[PDB]
RNA sequence: UUGAGAAGCUCAGACGAGUAGGCAGGCGUGGAGGUUUGUGACGAAGCCUUGGGCGUGAGCCUGGGUCGAACAGCCUCUAGU
RNA sequence: CUGCCGAAGUUUCCGGAUAGCAGAAACUCAGAUCAGUUUUAUGUGUAAAAUGAGAGUU
RNA sequence: UUUCAAUGGCCCGUCUUGAAACACGGACCAAGGAGUCUAGCAUCUAUGCGAGUGUUUGGGUGAUGAAAACCCAUCCGCGAAGGUGGGAACGCCCUUGUGGCGUGCACCAUCGAAGAGCAUAGCUGUUGGGACCCGAAAGAUGGUG
């Protein structure tokens, strides 16, 4: 599995992803380490995807990885993936970030996504807090200094241009900028407090 | 009145002699550290290997 | 006066291959000879432990070899050095101990008159 | 007088590359001090032990908090001292004891591309120096 | 606007004697590892010539005439330079 | 071969150690000190205004 | 390029001398021709490692030069044996700026009593070595007529 995915052709680092289609579908829980060593082969996967019409459709692709997950341990893989973005953001390379920028975008937006699933079976508020408290100890995490500003950023640039497009019609009253609120207030990189805000587009409107 | 010149012949040695099984510790001091302060083994990177 | 070191490497490999005759005219026995371990005699290395040129006749004797014999099955003999220790003694018995455990002896033929 | 560093360090080359631009691009003291020494001698860049990096962040009122220390030059352990503290640390280099010391007890160390990305402005951080006179 | 050999490109102002002496950048010779998938009997090296050029300069490139078997540019190494 | 800086040419003690000039580095300051400067004024010196220059160390 | 016209310009190097005067050395051309090689010391810089450091005495090894490269055993050498203020840098501000509140490196003042080397290469300096090159009667040993 892992190996396959971060071949030196196309033709067998595709066939890897539908081979992955069966094992995240798989209903047992999964520990932490397991994801992170299957995200650093899915990470490989796309660090070598070439064209950029197929590097934007992998991004799809993987995006869609998200909700075939077992409802049980969506969150360990969404978490492992920000954490396996954050530890390796610093090894990309300029022609190889704007890949993984809009990988990130997909990402970030999948997350929402599922919150809209999730909130037509149990609490928008319930399962809201879950993910908040997913970017608690994860990338907005106060204690760990190891993550770069650039995801954080980039996080709050899209955070609500990506909230619109899950929610076409309205988004319900939430704590969506919650991470943010969290850390403008007790991060200690007194730089990414000072300029976060400059770069978020929050709105109270609904919130 | 002092010992004899021959006999600070030996402050030398009295200084000298315990050089060979100083160094001799310093040596598996040295080791014994090396094989406490070593980094773990980073357990991603078995993935490929 | 000055000199130059420039057949070392020349030196070098003359030693080795003097050594791979000596080991063709004697192929089953090592070329080296087996050595005792004595400690130096000075208060600065008396800790140590190394080699020796021989083992003396009290270590023969000990171990069970002759001091006659001792000399064609490779164990050689310093008759100046002297036993005042047991444990010099012990350190250089089983080293003999343990060389006659791992030592081949290949027959000789002998004289055999019909009558005695 | 000093605008090019006397070193060959490819490497160095590029870390001043880096430090050059940040010192005329932003408004930091930090920026203008750490290029300045990224120019200095061999000499005139002491090593700065680790324990003299433990004392200093736990000094007085400690409160350590966590600052990360920015030193320019190599940072030797002292195995004179058995219980080493959580320290982030940015230096040009390490030394293999000193550097899993660092990691196995605490925090992490770095090198000053990766406290640029986090620091640019050298935002909360302790700029020390090894004793000089030697 | 393309002007990232960032060791680059660009802008502004003042300045320019020189021994002893201090500092810096270069030019040239023989040979050495790398290189130019380099040049050469359709003419190498050399040589002469009021041929043409290049550089403040050390020096360099080239035309013609002789000539006949070798030679060179570049990055480093080196010295009976 | 070109480019930059460039004296001293002598005090002072005593063949010298000093110094000085020139540099080369490291420092701390221009909100600080200065000047083969000139005034003001107190008793030619001294002390405190202008004119300029960033000045001082190891 | 040769030549002419107008304006000009005391032979070069050394040494001497403030300066010259000088006295020297120079018939002409080609080639040869003079801070080099090495051990020691100190300095500056570069590199590797860093409370360490240094494979090359030697051993292991090296099938395609094998005097290279590559590897490490036992030594050994050289190292190793607290307050006050001023201060670099940073944070908090807040009439912002101004500054204050701090935390205070190197170091300096003060009161006082948390090792930085080792090895290689270069540069310049110095001491030896034939010692930048050339030049003073030698003297001694041993021979010749």
């Amino acid at each position: 599995f892992i190996k396959k995915l971060a071949a030196n052709d196309r033709k067998t680092r595709d066939k890897a992803l539908e081979s992955l289609q069966r094992f995240l579908s798989q209903k047992k829980k999964f520990e932490r380490l397991d994801f992170l060593k299957l995200w650093k082969g899915l990470f490989y996967c796309m660090w070598m995807a070439d064209k950029p019409l197929y590097q934007q459709k992998l991004s799809d692709n993987l995006a869609a990885l998200v909700p075939i997950v077992w409802i049980d341990n969506r969150i360990l893989f969404q978490s492992t993936f920000w954490e396996t973005m954050g530890r390796e953001w610093t090894g990309i390379d300029i022609l190889r970030t704007d890949k993984f920028y809009l990988l990130m975008r997909r990402f970030c937006a999948a997350a929402f996504r599922d919150i809209q699933t999730r909130s037509k079976t149990a609490l928008l508020d319930k399962v809201v807090a879950e993910y908040n408290q997913m970017w608690m100890d994860g990338p907005f995490n106060t204690e760990n200094l190891a993550f770069p500003n650039g995801i954080l950023f980039h996080l709050a640039d899209i955070w609500t241009e990506e909230l619109r497009k899950v929610y076409p019609e309205d988004v319900p009253k939430a704590d969506w900028y919650l991470p943010f609120d969290s850390t403008i207030k007790s991060s200690h990189n007194v730089v990414l407090r000072k300029t976060l805000p400059k770069r978020l587009d929050r709105v109270s409107e609904y919130t | 009145t002092f010992v004899s010149s021959t006999m600070v012949r030996a402050a030398i040695r009295n200084q000298a002699a315990q050089r060979y099984v100083n160094r001799q510790e310093s040596k598996l001091e040295r080791q014994v550290r090396a094989q406490q302060n070593v980094i773990p083994e980073d357990p991603l990177d078995n993935v490929f290997a | 006066y000055v000199k130059t070191w420039f057949n070392q490497p020349g030196r070098k490999l003359r030693r080795r291959q003097a050594r791979q005759t000596k080991a063709a005219k004697i192929a089953p026995r090592p070329v080296e000879a087996i050595r005792p371990a004595v400690k130096p005699p000075t208060i600065r290395y008396n800790m140590k432990v190394r080699a020796g040129r021989g083992f003396t006749l009290e270590e023969l004797k000990a171990a069970g070899v002759s001091r006659r014999v001792a000399s064609t099955i490779g164990i050689p003999v310093d008759h100046r050095r002297r036993n005042r220790s047991e444990e010099s003694l012990q350190r250089n018995v089983e080293r003999i101990k343990v060389y006659l455990a791992h030592l081949i002896v290949f027959p000789r033929k002998a004289g055999q008159p019909k009558k005695g | 007088q000093r605008s090019k560093p006397a070193s060959e360090n490819v490497y160095l080359k590029l870390l001043v590359k880096l430090y050059r631009f940040l010192a005329r691009r932003t408004d930091s003291r930090f920026n203008k001090a750490i290029l300045k020494r990224l120019f200095q001698s061999k000499t005139n860049r002491p090593p700065i032990s680790i324990s003299k990096i433990a004392a200093l962040t736990s000094r007085k009122s400690a409160s350590s908090q966590n600052k990360t220390t920015v030193v320019v030059g190599t940072v030797t352990d002292d195995e004179r001292m058995l219980t080493v503290p959580k320290l982030s640390i940015a230096a040009l280099r390490f030394t293999k004891s000193a550097r899993a010391r660092i990691l196995k007890a605490g925090g992490e160390v770095l090198t000053l591309d990766q406290l640029a990305l986090r620091a640019p402005t050298g935002s909360n951080t302790v700029l020390v120096r090894g004793k000089k006179h030697a």
